[PDB]
């Protein structure tokens, strides 16, 4: 359920996940579905990390 | 039954009568290899093929540079039957930044930095 | 195939180059339907990328007829008289616009 | 839905044209000119290396003609052309032999010349120089 | 007649077989080859404890590649701009 | 001693017919595409392969191997200098091959496929064969 | 914002869709294998 410009919201991912990784995260963009899919596990990082910015 | 084959170590003693024969000098033995395969994988053990492959020398009559180390002048001992070796001379010397366009490996072994395609003057 | 097929000297149409050098292309004539798909590469070619051909080839006489067809054709006219005809059917731009230049090169 | 083929008979005369030319019943059954054509088009095939191969061996049985006209062997002759750093393949010499007659007789006369210079070197101990046409052209 | 049992070149009365002129002259040519690789091979330029360790950065960065390589298969991005250009086949004129 | 000025006098004459113009058509062998072409003037040769040039662009071929005449021949070592002879030729035709049978068939191993290949080709004309006198 | 916006004003220069131009997505249906042809017909796997 991502809107809008979602191309944005993966260089945030990957500039985010990458400190914690060591290296940049593989990550699929579906534009049509508009659904980031990210490799590996990172459900509770990510869930807090969204509601910092009020999603 | 038909097993590898154990080189024995007084084969790889070069003689004096060597020396004055092939050009070398034990004093001062060469930086790197030139190695050619002259003979095909076929009809082989599997264990020569996979060394040929190891060493980059698929294609057939393609001249590949290897350094003169014990660890892979183990592995061309087993293939020495087929592959040619060759040092490589240096008469111009190591090549440079500016002279990596500009080289060609002649058949002597040398690898010469100015290939300038021009009949010599003298 | 050579045997199940006939044959040809080498040869040109009077002595093409010798002196000067002769386009023997002589005339296109494209067939594209306004309704189709299959004339999809056929009507792009024609609106942008015919009108700048026809300016390096002015010795070629080039024919646009647009009539309702299932199948585009381009057919190719040449001086000695043969007639060849070519099928653009669901071809895409840069197909098509090697396919032109290289009837104009034959002779 | 039921199926079926209505344009078999252009499948048939995809391969029939291409043995229109044979004789007996595989010019015109499917069953039996489809096994010749195969082998015809295989056989076309494996005919474009012997062409290559029999073009090269019409051009040596040429050019040994016309260098027993001139008192030489074939191999007195491309042997002796290398040497004189003169690179000219066998259809080149087959067709001046046929076409340039005088040409030839010069190319017969350097290599026989460069033929002799080497038995003379042969017979000395490389004190004396070499031969005018022995010398070879360098190339850095 | 001249016939020789079984097979030609198996079995235990096989048709003789004899070496040419030529055949001696290419195993004499083979060996020169080779007489001469066992004499390059008899001057290393290092022994094996300077060699040692020489290599050990390039080989373990070399492995990194591949599994950088290995572990980024991913399957690629999919754009909505191709999705609508499907639409382009029933593009007309007016 | 005595043959090295004898070839001076035999190359001194054959200069010398150049300078007057005492020859007539000649006939030239170069090196073009890894091919080496008995060509003459106002001759066509076919080129299995695309010279990515125009059509009527007249290009020169810079390899020529011999030069021959009806009296006299020139051998290059393997090649003339570019002072000495210069041949042109021009792009006349660029058109596909006509199409070539590749089927591959192994009995009883129902192994089996053709394909039909159109390689590039290129007709060049030989427009004209000029020498210099730069033997001396 | 900009992402929901390019994708409805780029459809309006395209043609109408219709039941003509429609397409399913891409490896969302793989093709049918029959035992017909040289690759599945000697013995149909
Ligand atoms: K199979
Ligand atoms: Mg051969
Ligand atoms: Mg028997
Ligand atoms: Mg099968
Ligand atoms: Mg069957």
């Amino acid at each position: 359920k991502v809107e809008g410009d979602i191309w944005a919201l993966q260089k945030d991912v990957e500039d985010f996940l990458s400190p914690l990784l060591g290296k940049t995260p593989v990550t699929q963009v579906n534009e049509v579905t508009g659904t980031l899919r990210i490799k590996g596990y990172f459900d509770q990082e990510l869930k807090a990390w969204l509601l910092e910015k009020g999603f | 039954k038909f097993t590898r084959s154990r080189i024995p170590e007084k084969v790889f003693q070069a003689s004096p009568e060597d020396h004055e024969k092939y050009g070398g000098d034990p004093q001062n033995p060469h930086k790197l290899h030139i190695v050619t395969r002259i003979k095909s994988t076929r009809r082989r053990p599997y264990w020569e093929k996979d060394i040929i492959k190891m060493l980059g020398l698929e294609k057939a009559h393609t001249p590949q540079v290897h350094k003169n180390i014990p660890s892979v002048n183990a592995k061309l001992k087993v293939v020495k039957h087929l592959i040619r070796i060759k040092p490589l001379k240096l008469p111009q010397g190591l090549p440079a930044e500016e002279n990596m366009s500009n080289t060609c490996l002649k058949s002597t072994g040398e690898l010469v930095v100015q290939w300038h395609l021009k009949p010599v003057e003298q | 195939t050579a045997r199940g097929t006939p044959s040809r000297f080498l040869a040109s149409v009077l002595h093409n180059g010798l002196g000067r050098y002769v386009q023997q292309l002589q005339r296109l004539s494209f067939s594209v339907s306004r309704d189709g798909a299959s004339s999809r590469g056929a009507r792009e070619f024609v609106e942008r990328e015919v009108i700048d051909f026809a300016r390096r080839n002015p010795g070629v006489v080039i024919y646009v007829n647009s009539r309702p067809c299932c199948v585009p054709r381009v057919v190719a006219e040449y001086l000695n008289g043969a007639v060849r005809e070519e099928s653009i059917h669901c071809k895409s731009v840069e197909e098509i616009s090697t396919l032109v230049q290289k009837l104009a090169d034959q002779s | 839905l039921r199926n079926r083929v209505t344009d078999r008979y252009f499948r048939i005369q995809e391969v029939l044209k291409h043995a229109r030319h044979f004789r007996g019943r595989k010019n015109r059954c499917y069953r039996l000119a489809v096994r010749t054509v195969i082998r015809a088009f295989v056989k076309c095939t494996k005919a474009r290396y012997l062409k290559k191969k029999n073009m090269r061996t019409l051009w040596i049985n040429r050019i040994t003609a016309a260098s027993q006209e001139h008192g030489l062997k074939y191999p007195a002759l491309i042997g002796n052309l290398v040497k004189c750093q003169v690179e000219l393949n066998r259809k080149v010499l087959a067709d001046l032999a046929i076409y340039e007659p005088k040409t030839f007789k010069s190319l017969a006369a350097l290599a026989s010349r460069r033929r002799h210079e080497g038995f003379a070197a042969a017979l000395g101990d490389g004190k004396e120089p070499e031969g005018i046409f022995s010398r070879v052209v360098q190339y850095h | 007649r001249g016939r020789i049992p079984g097979r030609q070149w198996i079995g235990k009365h096989r048709r003789p077989r004899f070496v040419s002129l030529r055949a001696k002259q290419n195993m004499i040519r083979r060996l020169e080859i080779e007489a001469e690789n066992h004499y390059w091979l008899s001057m290393p330029y290092m022994t094996r404890e300077q060699e040692r360790g020489h290599a050990a950065v390039r080989r373990r960065e070399a492995f990194e590649a591949i599994k950088a390589a290995a572990t980024s298969k991913f399957p690629p991005h999919r754009f909505i701009a191709d999705q609508l250009d499907h639409l382009n086949v029933t593009k007309k004129w007016s | 001693v005595e043959e090295t000025r004898h070839h001076a006098e035999v190359v001194k004459k054959v200069n010398e017919m150049i300078v007057t113009g005492q020859y007539g058509r000649l006939f030239a062998v170069v090196h073009f595409a890894s091919r080496q072409w008995k060509v003459t003037s106002e001759d066509l040769i076919l080129i299995g392969n695309e010279l990515d040039l125009a059509c009527g662009e007249r290009i020169r071929l810079e390899k020529v191997l011999l030069v021959g005449a009806d009296n006299f021949t020139l051998l290059g070592k393997p090649l003339l200098g570019k002072d000495l002879v210069r041949v042109e030729a021009t792009v006349i035709e660029k058109t596909e091959s006509w199409p070539r049978i590749i089927m591959r068939f192994r009995k009883r191993k129902n192994f089996k496929k053709k394909r039909i290949v159109t390689t590039p080709q290129t007709v060049l004309r030989i427009n004209s064969i000029e020498i210099a006198p730069c033997l001396l | 914002q900009g992402g929901g916006a390019r994708a409805l004003d780029l459809l309006r220069g395209l043609p109408r869709v219709s039941l003509a131009n429609l397409k399913p997505n891409p490896g969302s249906k793989k093709p049918e294998r029959r035992p017909r042809g040289r690759r599945r017909g000697r013995k149909c796997g």
